[PDB]
């Protein structure tokens, strides 16, 4: 009937909740598709998911499916302009990502609703005609090799490689699959290869349609979204291709007990215990290994974790299932290590096995199951509806393994109860099989291995027969206890009715010198859950290094003491959040609203009502120190951020002076400052969602009560309801600080031009021009100039204050980025002149649908009216008032306002800019085809923080609205 | 925890 179209699938099932409309189909080129209606949706969406990856790329050009990935982009021959696709999304409201991962290619879009058939017939062309140009292929692999460089001195890109170098060699498994400069230009021209011609046989080869699935979601009828699909895709052309299969595992028996010693650059101390196992993918009806993580990763009364914790010997552990590739799957459980934990690696893991004969010989519980369904059930009925991009680029790599109709729910429903899948996986998790990594610092000079792509040094060894033997006759330790019943398990699922009373925004229904109460009752998703936001503030959290080392260990004691009651909750779709923050302590309870007043009543009378164990005391506070330490191994761009943060706001500790407060930090002291800190407070809080306004009146007063009862909290004076300020940079000054990354051989950099005071107009004179040179800056100063893998533009907003930063991490001198962003804002003001009056119009209506683009889900709502709370703004209609104000804008106003407060020579321009510098550029000069650099000044260089801050003024704060 | 996310 239709030729293009092999089969329409049945009904797609979904939650009830879910308005969206479903059609699956098969096209007669074998491409699996979804199409996704939904008629209220903002942004369209659509994504392309190819089943081949990295372990298909040639063994002599590692890498390359990758750089096909970042090719794809750059233009194809019916539209080959360079930035065709990136420039059409980013001027109708949209934005694009891929990935590469070993065995697919994942490619994904959104687009404001109107322009989806423009953006996905731009897309389409990705897999049907790619140019493969000469010269971005000259350029793009400079972007490759930068992605690369980030990762080489990462902890966790470093492991994953090494567990690939460390199986059999001839296993696809072992290949690099992100590839770098070397791999993908520098040998390939060394040995003759056109990698052109390569990338063209690779597309030729393997995009094929047998192996693709798309999902597209748009305003349009099921119908036209048929039609459409039908229209751009049947064309792609049926190779078909084997799909590829790996069912020998990496890890053959000489790879199998076996310790590896590494040392990590962080100093981190984690041990790492992996079986191979076969792949469990087909049997995702019962999930024999969900089963089996479930358990063996538990965190409750008699869990392997709390033996582990009381002993003193680990702090976390996650165990479970992990992906392989079509045939091998690995059964982990990774714990981090406390320093006595690392002496007594042998026992830990005999602990572990232990464990697991106790499952052996209760055997399999199908009321655990029974759990697990029951959750998986909820959690899939009540499920928030998805941002459109992230849900078309999940939806599309899954469709390769879901039959059609399944696809929503076969990663939620489990069906069947399989005690002989569950018997046989824990068969294979034995001392036999099994292989243990330890990353310690303390292997440091002991070890005699390099890894080649990322330099990990590491020893590898057999485990002694001894060892294993002992780990084999492991017995039933009493400590061990299956976990009972999860009673935070929701029954409850009633949506109260709208109250007459409920607003469209949150009001405030308390105002009292104890507490403020933002409150909406949820009209929009009409889930059985609630958001319980509140921000205690106390002037004792932050009035110096040692007392905010302290509010940090005490909420990280609390934390880690309500962590086996609070576990149960977390299974059961309650979590919370808890933090210490500037101002004091931030608090939040999410989920099923069912049980929530329970949680949140145990962790306010645990926190008012706490007792420090002195041996969590002393582990906390070592792990502490070295997460203080471990910034210096953070990336040069997060350090430029971290340090103008540092620079700008008028209160700020440093990480130095932390970790110098720390020792400081006693047992007393600390058991001092708690009843301190909770002396005096005052509570904004925000609740939000299935909760009436008497509900949250009582969840309100509760937690007050609970504080005044045990810890005689007393109100905040308004006075000390202290926010801290912008520095007030003068008028034409340059001010550059300047640091050493002493980890990566990158640099980075942050351009601060900082504008003036949040308002209406001050917001969208920034946001549009931010708009408007978004696209083009990635496109200058990445994928023309390839300054780097990291280059960031957009507004700057803290503390009242706002204005347009620059972020770059480059193998190039910051002097040099900064002459580069010198020269690109000049070609943004020629560009801005030279465009069309249209073209302006189009980037105001682009910036227009992202700030209305509604949420979707009750967290994403909370999370505006909560910004608007934190900041003391209280704007809950800034989107409808600063869009209104925005389309009212000229081309002529953002000239004036780029002239006045932003151009080299502007009369009120304020720029700082942060510099760091790679591991190997020494010290350095702050100052030094391409469109031309203007000469600039000599800055000011900030030589002390303390100085710079004293010798400027400081901004007022914004009124509220 | 169990192994995901
Ligand atoms: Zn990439």
């Amino acid at each position: 009937n239709n030729p293009a179209i092999k089969r329409i699938g049945n009904h797609i099932t979904k939650s009830p909740e879910d308005k969206r409309e479903y059609r699956g189909l098969e096209l007669a080129n074998g491409i699996k598709v979804l199409l996704i209606s939904d008629p209220t949706t903002d942004k369209s969406s659509a994504a392309l998911d190819v089943h081949i990856g990295s372990l298909s790329d040639p063994p002599n050009i590692a890498g390359l499916s990758h750089f096909c990935q970042h090719m794809l982009f750059l233009g194809t021959k019916k539209y080959p302009k360079e930035n065709e696709y990136s420039q059409f999304l980013s001027e109708h409201a949209g934005s694009s990502n891929a990935f590469t991962s070993g065995e697919h290619t994942n490619y994904y879009f959104d687009v404001s609703h109107e322009h989806l058939e423009g953006a996905l017939d731009r897309f389409a062309q990705f897999f049907l005609c790619p140019l493969f140009d000469e010269s971005c292929k000259d350029r793009e692999v400079n972007a490759v090799d930068s992605e690369h460089e980030k990762n080489v001195m990462n902890d966790a890109w470093r492991l994953f490689q090494l567990e690939k170098a460390t199986g059999n060699p001839k296993h696809p498994f072992s290949k690099f699959g992100t590839g770098n400069k070397y791999t993908l230009e520098t040998r390939p021209n060394q040995e003759g290869i056109d990698v052109r011609q390569e990338l063209l046989k690779f597309h030729s080869a393997y995009y094929s349609s047998n192996l693709m699935a798309v999902c597209v979601l748009g305003r349009e009828s099921l119908d036209d979204l048929t039609n459409l699909v039908v229209k751009l895709f049947s064309e792609v052309e049926n190779k078909n291709v084997p799909l590829p299969e790996f069912p020998e595992h990496p890890f053959q028996e000489e790879h199998l007990k076996q310790l590896y010693k590494i040392v990590p650059i962080k100093d981190i101390r984690n041990l790492y215990v992996t079986f191979p196992i076969p792949d469990l993918q087909k049997y995702y009806k019962s999930n024999p290994g969900h089963y089996l993580g479930h358990l063996i990763g538990h965190e409750g009364p008699g869990s392997l974790l709390s033996e582990l914790k009381s002993k003193g010997w680990v702090n976390t552990l996650v165990g479970g299932q992990k992906e392989g590739a079509r045939g091998f799957m690995f059964f982990i459980i990774n714990v981090d290590l406390t320093e006595e934990g690392l002496l007594h690696v042998e026992d830990i893991i005999l602990h572990m096995f232990q464990y697991i004969q106790k499952l052996r010989a209760e055997g399999p519980q199908e009321w655990v199951f029974q759990e697990c369904k029951d959750l998986n059930a909820v959690a899939f009925r009540f499920k928030d509806k998805e941002r459109p991009r992230g849900y078309t680029s999940k939806i599309a790599g899954i469709l390769h393994y879901y039959p059609l109709e399944e696809v929503l729910t076969a990663e939620y429903l489990l069906e069947e109860f399989r005690p002989d899948l569950i018997e046989m996986v824990l068969d294979k998790l034995r001392p036999e099989n099994v292989r243990v990594a330890i990353v310690s610092k303390s292997f440091e000079g002991k070890t005699d291995r390099t890894e080649e792509w990322y330099g990990t040094q590491y020893k590898q060894e057999a485990i002694p027969d001894e060892v294993i033997k002992k780990w084999q006759n492991a017995d039933l330790n009493g400590k061990f206890k299956l976990p009972t019943k999860n009673e935070f398990i929701p029954t409850n699922f009633e949506i109260l009715p709208l109250e007459k009373e409920a607003t469209p925004y949150p009001a405030l229904i308390k105002d009292t010198a104890m507490s403020k109460l933002w409150f909406k009752q949820d009209d929009k998703f009409f889930l059985p859950k609630a958001c319980l936001n509140f921000e205690f503030f106390s002037p004792f959290a932050y009035v110096d290094p040692l007392h905010c080392n302290m509010a940090y260990l005490y909420l990280e004691l609390l934390k880690d003491s309500l962590n086996e009651y609070a576990y149960a909750a977390e299974l059961a779709g309650l979590s919370y959040d808890l933090q210490n923050t500037i101002y004091g302590m931030y608090l939040s309870v999410k989920g099923y609203n069912d049980k929530q007043p329970i949680l949140l009543k145990k962790i306010i009378e645990k926190m008012a009502t706490f007792e420090i164990d002195e041996k969590r005391f002393e582990i906390i506070k070592e792990a502490y120190m070295r997460s203080l330490n471990n910034f210096r191994a953070e990336q040069p761009h997060q350090h430029a951020m971290y340090y103008l943060r540092l620079l700008m706001t008028e209160v700020a500790w440093t990480k130095d002076e932390l970790k110098e407060a720390l020792d400081d930090v006693t047992l007393p002291r600390l058991k001092a400052f708690i009843p301190q800190l909770l002396s005096r407070l005052h509570i904004e809080a925000l609740l939000h969602g299935n909760i009436t306004k008497q509900a949250a009146l009582g969840i309100m007063q509760m937690v007050e009560d609970t504080l005044i009862e045990h810890a005689h909290t007393k109100p905040l004076l308004p006075s000390q309801l202290v926010r801290y300020r912008e520095v007030q940079l003068p008028d034409r000054g340059w001010f550059v600080y300047q640091q050493r990354n002493e980890v990566h051989n990158n640099c980075g950099i942050e351009i601060y031009y900082q504008t003036d005071m949040q308002s209406t107009s001050e917001n969208m004179f920034l946001e549009l021009f931010c708009q408007i040179i978004s696209e083009p800056c990635f496109n200058t100063l990445r994928t023309k100039e390839q300054l780097g893998y990291i280059v960031f533009s957009g507004p700057r907003r803290a503390n009242g204050i706002q204005g347009l930063r620059f972020i770059i991490q480059s193998e190039k001198p910051p002097h040099y980025l900064e002459s580069r962003v010198e020269a690109f804002l000049i070609t943004m003001e020629k560009s801005i002149e030279d465009m069309t009056e249209e073209a302006f119009q189009k980037h105001i209506q682009a910036l227009a649908i992202r700030r209305l683009d509604k949420p979707k889900k009750l967290s994403a709502e909370c999370a505006k009216y909560w910004g608007e709370i934190i900041s003391q703004q209280y704007n809950f209609d800034r989107d409808n008032t600063e869009v209104a104000y925005l389309k009212t804008l000229t081309k002529e106003d953002i000239i004036k306002f780029y002239k006045e407060m932003l151009a080299v020579d502007a009369p009120r321009r304020h720029k700082v800019s942060v510099h760091v510098l790679a591991r190997e550029m020494d010290s350095c000069p702050v100052v030094g085809n391409l469109s031309q650099a203007p000469a600039l000044p000599q800055p000011e260089v900030i030589q002390n923080m303390t100085e710079f801050k004293r010798g400027l003024p400081l901004f007022p704060l914004v009124k509220p609205h | 925890v169990v192994s995901h996310f």
